[PDB]
């Protein structure tokens, strides 16, 4: 069956993704002017995993 | 006049050639150095652990170097006979150089140490030549024959052994502009392997041929505490090395006991320990499984071992004759001792060396909390024996007063009403302390 | 439809791998991110804690999420430490335990197969044991567990079932068959019990 | 001979259990799948065996008629190990080989190549009906009623009933076949052109 | 000199600073297809940049026109370009229409920086002085020749640069003459790109067994044509193999053991993947040593195989399936009966790679398979472009053949190598029967007008392989003096011939004073001068200058003019 | 939805209008509130971030998010899997 929607949890994750993407874009703009890009790649792949999880959840619903 | 008179070249955590053209020179905390014959000569490979600041490099050599020493800013190579030395900074901005050591009859280079201020060379005869980064000499000295060396950022450590004097340590800080000395030819308690060298060993004859005295490595700690390890399989630390009067040689680990108690009960021997460096209870060491003590080029992962004083008694640990069972009663006291000694060592560097990582104060507070937790456990154990005087003696060393309140609760709870009044008296005294 | 048919009620092996990728494991950092007392960007993630990553010290074992460790292992800037169950001795003991008890499964971690595959593929040189022997013993455990599953299948009742200590990948691969056979057996019984 | 047989059998068992190209034990998986569908056989590729160890291939090619039954016994032991929980009645498996050796012309087969391994081609022109060759043969002693069993390799050297009682004399031919307890396999005769 | 061996790491770090921005892909790698060494070097660089996660573009180029068209299409964001296997002999800034002023950024301060930095890597010795000296955008990775043997050339070039009376004109003429005699020299190669990048990698310290194997393959790629360079570089690869191999020798073979070994690697053709008899029959050295194109050659081949006492059926059996007796006494058998027929040079020591139970493989067989995959992996200016497309596509097949997970592709490459050797052998025997080679006092012309599988030779590498066959065959003919041969093949679809200027070489194993002196292919300037005048719709676009496409009608006049030309 | 919008003769007029409006509805759902995530994105987990690809169909030059991609046929990129998903879905890049 269709389980109840966790509205608060999805709202918090949406806010987190919005602010995280904004922070990533700000870091990229600052870097577009050391060269430790490993954390930036980590944020990118982490955000990708989170987005994939939420996409799969929503489509299953 | 043989065997130990052969002051054969030795490097921190060395290795013999064994049965191959290969050989490990030095295994420091910042990397390792290895040799190999190209069927006629050695090509020397230097690799680093901090991948991200240094880069591995292998270079051609025709001289056949026999000694090595590694640092954060440069590494030094040396030859046993006709001991030409070669110092190469890791960074390309500083030009590498080489020079010839003044060699004499019967002279053989034992060990070399490099410090960002000066470079010093050991000698079988016992010389203490001191140089600079670029090779220009500064001073030449002679003492008891040096056989091993270690260098921190600015302090160095040496062991002087001779067939007349024995094993005497000396720790001195060269410094940027202050050649401050902290010890000189003072004796040391390391046990030397002699009985095992009396033609009763399995494949250790080759290693003893490589290193006659079986000293494994003399690395420092993350905060500058000298450490010793050898065939006795026991670490040694200098607790209050700062004060010359406060010398304290403390055993911090026993490799055979730890190996046996982690092996499930078997007194296995094929497990040998190669320590690289100790850093606040983090003793990195290769645990090689087999008949060959020295490691290989598919280098085993430097598994970390924790410190354990040899308070473990085999008679007590044989409660379950054969996951080795641990009797908690003295195990808690062992943890108490660990916390006490680590608190002493951390405090030593707290006021002098200051903060290193930004968390030393917090870990110190947590360690003190664990110290009083172990004290409370021992207090409860003493109260279990209805020894009011034993509990009273244990209660004096409690540091946190929350542990003092817990001691009051234990006294009123562990069937000792008489202990309650004396613990309350101690707490009232502490109120004014 | 929004969800493809093959993803309707089961997880693809890629999904199981992704789920297992979030397990924490202990690794040896080959870099040292501990910013000294004397710039740089922190990981500051939201699916996990950045505290260990910002405070890594070279050749000092820490614990991080598995997929970050794999990402670092794409370079030589880290090193994976095999869990204690990935030793030859523990595998042999589990083999003996399985051969001793024919009716119950071993107490392996639920993600052992996928973890073994990932470590063999991407961390093939971080094992103290000969990898050619670890692969064989892993395959032997998989075969023995399969044999046990097949014998436990001959008792497919219509009420319930207890697959105790069974791993995750085996459950995922057996879900579409067992959960469909069980449905038909339940439906037959319910139709019979229509009075 | 028993020691050498055990050595070869153990070597072949190790070959089966260990051989793999890339993270997949091909022969183990093939044997398991064949057992799954009650197909007690195994197709062994020749280059795989050669690459595993040339000595095994040389010993096989020298006297195949004696090496192959040991390989079949090792296959049966592996099947018992990895298809049945220890603590039977499984038929001996049939070996199948695949090779890429030069195909010798049919008329080039001569006085040599006898008892060797030969690869060739042709066209089938006659397929006889299936006869039965015994593998497990329960046998009964005629007079003293001493029943035993015989295992037949079906690989003719270049076998008959024992010519003694083996525990009163019972005659030089004291044995009779126990048909209702013996085990047989199918055999077909083909004619190639 | 621009970039010496000792300062390659500086160029690496500069490139890393320039284009280690994962937001974009500002580094592009240009590689000349139909060149094994360039493919190996590009694989090294691709693996290295996969390590540092630097986004890169790999573009296989066949002709110069493609290079200029791509550069015109090239976007301005890309601040770093890599040329592999070409560009070190031609005026790139003139070829690509490049001036320093458009690309220069932050000019100030005795320094200069540029918005796009191009780094070339080829070992062709005619180093373009305007590219090695008079530019900052063009960056060349010298192998020690320019800094040591072009000092006078450097002085003359700088004198001309600084000077843009009678004695002044005299000295200008002398300097120009020195520069010109430096030029007008046949294109020759002294080093292998794989060795250079392996040295750079060792300076960076990111070497491994795979990179060493790639360097072995790249160096072996130059053995057939530049055997002197191969002998020069062999000890370095040998020492690297000794260094990198683990001390745990004679270990039990596991499906995971990857072992590089130095063992007798006889100079045969696909020995481990073909019969011994076929290996001898298809070996270029043996064929040249006995001239197998005549009917006597096969009889003498049987004569050797009888003389060693090896049965012909055994010799004709596949290598894997031979009896272990011969497979373990091949070395002694060669020792006994090789000097008798003069084939002692066949015995050689090479590098063999073994990957678990997959069987061994030699470098020569691997490079032959790679070349075969390059050649046959799959109105007038349209179908030719499709041929370029297919030739470039085969580069990726050869590239993916390097993966150990694609051994099926390697098997197809081995089969293609066998078939190509068969076709080249049959073409050579037919040509030497009909005597299509017409000897002159300048060059031995040979044009294929009609016959079998003539569509195979429009691929440049196929024509070069046929040239290797015929030049090896003619090299062992002491009566036939040293002289280049010219090969042409009419493409009926395009009605054009493919003229391939070749060069003679000394017989393999024949080491003399003149052998140390390399043969210089002077077809480049001759072709270009003949083409510049008397417009004949000639298409000279190959990085190998001694290859042109000529109209069928203009083929004969072009050859007549070339005979009238004494430049080569 | 991210691949192509297509022989419609196999569908009745009601079905064609249904598909036309359903694409609009899907786009409305993607742009309504869950716009930060791509609802039409791949359902396979993003196991790896950087991959290599080969150009199948030459598309000249296409501006990516930050730089630009020169989709020369028979040329291989090694770039992030994130910004090339749509191109691979359309059928321009092949390698994984
Ligand atoms: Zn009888």
């Amino acid at each position: 069956e269709l389980l109840p929607y966790p509205h608060q949890l999805m709202k918090r994750l949406l806010n987190r993704i919005s602010m995280q993407s904004q922070l990533i874009e700000n870091i990229s703009m600052g870097f577009l002017d050391n060269e430790s890009k490993l954390p930036l790649l980590c944020m990118e792949t982490e955000l990708e995993r989170l987005k994939f999880v939420i996409r799969s959840y929503i489509r299953c619903r | 006049n043989t065997g130990k008179f052969r002051y054969m070249p030795f490097s921190p955590a060395g290795t013999p050639f064994g049965f191959t053209d290969r050989r490990y020179l030095t295994m420091n905390e910042v990397g390792y150095v290895s040799t190999v014959k190209n069927s006629e000569q050695y090509s020397i490979t230097v690799s680093f652990f901090d991948v991200g600041r240094f880069r591995e490099y292998h270079f051609e050599d025709l001289f056949g170097y026999d000694l090595c020493f590694l640092n954060e800013k440069g590494t030094l190579f040396g030859q046993s006979k006709t001991g030409q030395i070669q110092y190469r900074p890791h960074d390309s901005i500083h030009s590498n150089w080489t020079k010839i050591i003044p060699l004499q009859a019967g002279e053989r280079i034992t060990s070399v140490a490099a410090t960002p201020v000066r470079v010093i060379v050991g000698t079988s005869l016992g010389y203490f030549r001191s140089f600079n980064q670029f090779g220009v000499p500064f001073a030449v000295e002679k003492t008891s024959p040096i056989v091993a060396l270690t260098a921190q950022n600015y302090r160095v450590f040496s062991v002087h052994y001779s067939q007349f004097h024995g094993l005497s340590y000396s720790l001195s800080e060269l410094g940027t502009s202050s050649k401050r000395y902290y010890k000189r030819e003072c004796p040391l308690p390391m046990s030397l392997p002699n009985i095992n060298s009396d033609m009763k060993k399995d494949a250790n004859l080759d290693y003893y041929n490589f290193n006659p005295m079986g000293i494994k490595s003399l690395f420092f700690s993350s905060y500058g505490d000298p450490c010793i390890f050898g065939s006795d399989n026991t670490l040694l630390l200098l607790s209050k090395w700062r004060s010359p009067e406060e010398s304290k040689w403390l055993p911090i680990l026993d490799s055979n006991m730890e190996i046996w108690k982690m092996s499930g009960g078997k007194e296995t021997t094929d497990i040998h320990v190669w320590p690289l460096a100790l850093a606040y209870d983090t003793l990195n060491c290769i645990l090689v499984k087999g008949k060959h003590i020295w490691p290989e080029f598919p280098l085993p992962l430097p598994s970390e071992m924790e410190i354990r004083m040899p308070v473990f008694v085999k008679s007590k640990l044989l409660e379950e004759n054969k996951e080795i069972q641990i009797p908690v009663s003295m195990a808690a006291e062992e943890e108490y001792l660990r916390s006490k000694v680590l608190s002493e060592l951390l405090t030593d560097t707290l006021e002098n060396d200051g903060e290193m990582y930004g968390n030393e104060n917090e870990v110190l507070a947590a360690l003190n909390g664990a110290y009083d937790k172990a004290l409370l456990r021992l207090f409860a154990s003493a109260c279990s024996d209805q020894n009011v005087e034993k509990a009273l003696s244990l209660a004096h060393e409690l540091k946190q007063d929350r542990a003092l309140t817990a001691a009051v609760k234990i006294s009123e709870r562990a069937e000792l009403p008489s202990l309650v009044k004396k613990i309350n008296n101690i707490r009232e005294a502490r109120y004014e302390q | 439809m929004s969800l493809p048919a093959h993803l309707q009620q089961t997880f693809s092996p890629e999904e199981i791998q992704f789920i297992v990728e979030n397990e924490p494991i202990k690794i040896f950092p080959r870099i040292t991110t501990r910013q000294k007392i004397r710039n740089h960007t922190r990981w500051q993630l939201i699916t996990t804690d950045d505290k260990a990553l910002n405070n890594m010290v070279a050749m000092r074992s820490t614990e991080v999420v598995l997929w970050i460790a794999l990402l670092l292992k794409q370079q030589s800037k880290c090193s994976i430490v095999a869990p204690q169950w990935l030793t030859t001795k523990e595998l042999d003991r589990k083999i003996q335990y399985e051969k001793t008890h024919p009716d119950r499964f071993s107490e392996l971690p639920w993600n052992w197969l996928v973890l073994a595959r990932i470590l063999f593929n991407k961390a093939k040189d971080d094992f103290h044991d000969p990898i050619h022997e670890l692969r064989g013993k892993i395959q032997d455990l998989r075969e023995i567990r399969q044999i046990k599953v097949l014998k436990g299948l001959k008792y497919l009742n219509e009420s319930h079932l207890q697959l105790d200590n069974l791993s995750l990948l085996e459950i995922n691969e057996l879900r579409p068959f067992i959960t469909e056979i069980m449905d038909k057996l339940r439906e037959i019984h319910t139709a019979s019990l229509t009075a | 001979n028993d020691d050498d047989n055990t050595e070869i059998i153990k070597s072949f068992k190790n070959f089966i259990l260990e051989f793999r190209l890339d993270s997949q034990f091909i022969y183990r998986d093939q044997l398991r799948n064949n057992i799954l569908v009650k197909n007690y056989s195994l197709t062994v590729n020749m280059e795989h065996l050669i690459g595993y160890n040339e000595d095994i291939y040389k010993k096989l090619s020298d006297e195949p008629s004696d090496i192959i039954p040991l390989f079949e016994t090792a296959i049966t032991q592996v099947a018992k190990r990895i298809s049945i929980l220890s603590r039977n009645s499984l038929p001996t498996f049939q070996l199948i080989l695949n090779s890429n050796a030069n195909q010798i012309p049919l008329r080039d087969l001569d006085s040599e190549h006898v008892s060797k391994i030969v690869r060739l081609s042709g066209i089938i022109i006659s397929t006889s009906v299936l006869s039965s060759r015994a593998t497990y043969l329960s046998i009964m002693c005629r007079n003293c009623r001493h029943t035993t069993s015989i295992t037949i390799n079906n690989f003719n050297s270049i076998v008959s009933l024992p010519r003694s009682c083996l525990s009163k004399n019972c005659g030089p031919d004291p044995y009779i076949i126990i048909h209702e307890s013996s085990k047989f396999i199918d055999q077909q005769f083909l004619k190639l052109q | 000199m621009y970039y010496g061996i000792s300062q390659f790491s500086e160029a690496y770090n500069k490139i890393l600073r320039n284009s280690s921005s994962h937001s974009s892909c500002q580094l592009v790698i240009f590689v000349s297809c139909l060149n094994i060494d360039a493919l190996c070097a590009t694989k090294m660089l691709s693996l290295l940049f996969k390590k540092q996660l630097v986004q890169s573009q790999i573009v296989p180029i066949f002709g110069y026109s493609e290079l200029r068209r791509h550069y015109s299409q090239l976007d301005d964001n890309i601040n770093s370009l890599l040329l592999v296997g070409f560009g070190g002999v031609i005026d790139l800034e003139a070829f690509l229409e490049i001036d320093p002023q458009e690309y220069v950024i932050d000019t100030d301060s005795g320094e200069q920086s540029f918005r796009r930095d191009i780094y070339v890597l080829d070992a062709h010795r005619p180093w373009n002085l305007d590219n090695i000296f008079g530019s900052q955008i063009i960056q060349c990775f010298d192998d020690g020749t320019v800094d040591d043997t072009l000092g006078e050339q450097k002085e003359a070039y700088y004198k001309l640069l600084e000077l843009d009376r009678k004695q002044r004109k005299k000295q200008i003429h002398e300097y120009e003459g020195v520069l010109e005699e430096y030029y007008s020299q046949g294109t020759t190669v002294v080093n292998s790109i794989s060795a250079q990048i392996y040295s750079l990698l060792s300076a960076i310290g990111e070497t491994n067994l795979s990179n060493l194997w790639l360097n072995i393959l790249g160096t072996t790629s130059l053995d057939i044509a530049y055997a002197q360079v191969y002998n020069r570089l062999y000890p370095l690869l040998q020492d690297e193999v000794k260094r990198l191999t683990p001390s745990s020798r004679n270990s039990v073979k596991t499906p995971d053991t990857l072992t590089l070994n130095i063992q007798p690697d006889y100079y045969l053709f696909l020995l481990r993947h073909s019969s011994l008899y076929d290996s001898f029959y298809y070996s270029n050295y043996v064929n040249a040593k006995l001239s197998l194109w005549n009917e006597n050659g096969k009889k003498r081949l049987h004569k050797m195989f009888a003389r060693m006492g090896i049965p012909l059926s055994t010799a004709q059996e596949t290598w894997l399936y031979m009896d272990h007796s011969i497979k373990r006494e091949l070395g002694i058998i060669f020792d006994k009966n090789l000097d008798r027929y003069g084939l002692q040079d066949i015995i050689r020591d090479g590098f063999v790679r073994t990957l678990g139970y997959r069987g061994s493989i030699s470098a020569s067989e691997f490079v032959e398979a790679l070349t075969a995959l390059l050649e046959v992996g799959n109105n007038s200016a349209q179908k030719l472009t499709n041929l370029r497309k297919r030739w470039v596509s085969n580069f990726w097949l050869s590239w993916d053949a390097l993966d150990d997970r694609k051994v099926e592709l390697l098997n197809r490459g081995i089969q293609l190598a066998q078939d190509l050797q068969r076709a080249i052998f049959n073409t050579g025997v037919a040509i030497l029967e009909k005597k299509l080679i017409k000897h002159l006092r300048i060059y031995r012309l040979c044009v294929l007008q009609d016959g079998p599988d003539l569509d195979l030779y429009r691929n440049p590498l196929t024509l070069l392989r046929l040239g290797n066959w015929l030049i090896e065959c003619c090299a062992e003919s002491e009566d036939k003096q040293l002289l280049p041969m010219v090969l042409a093949s009419i493409d009926e679809n395009t009605d054009t011939y493919l003229v391939a200027g070749l060069t003679p070489r000394y017989p393999r194993g024949l080491d003399t004073i003149h052998t140390k002196k390399p043969i210089l292919n002077n077809f480049s300037m001759a072709f270009q001068q003949i083409t510049a005048e008397t417009d004949a719709k000639v298409r000279i676009d190959n990085f190998e200058s001694s290859i042109i496409e000529i109209r069928r009608e203009d083929l004969s006049p072009f050859l007549e003019k070339l005979t009238l030309s004494g430049l080569l | 939805n991210g691949l192509d919008l297509m022989d419609t003769n196999n569908l009745s007029h009601q079905e064609q209008e249904y598909l036309k409006e359903y694409c609009d509805l899907i786009t409305d759902l993607k742009s309504g509130d869950l716009v930060d995530i791509d609802l039409s994105g791949s359902l396979v987990p993003p196991s790896d971030v950087f991959i290599d690809v080969r150009v199948l169909k030459d598309a000249g030059e296409i501006q990516t998010e930050y730089g630009v991609f020169n989709l020369i046929k028979d040329s291989q990129f090694f770039v992030r899997q994130s910004d090339v998903e749509r191109l691979i879905q359309q059928g321009y890049l092949q390698k994984i």
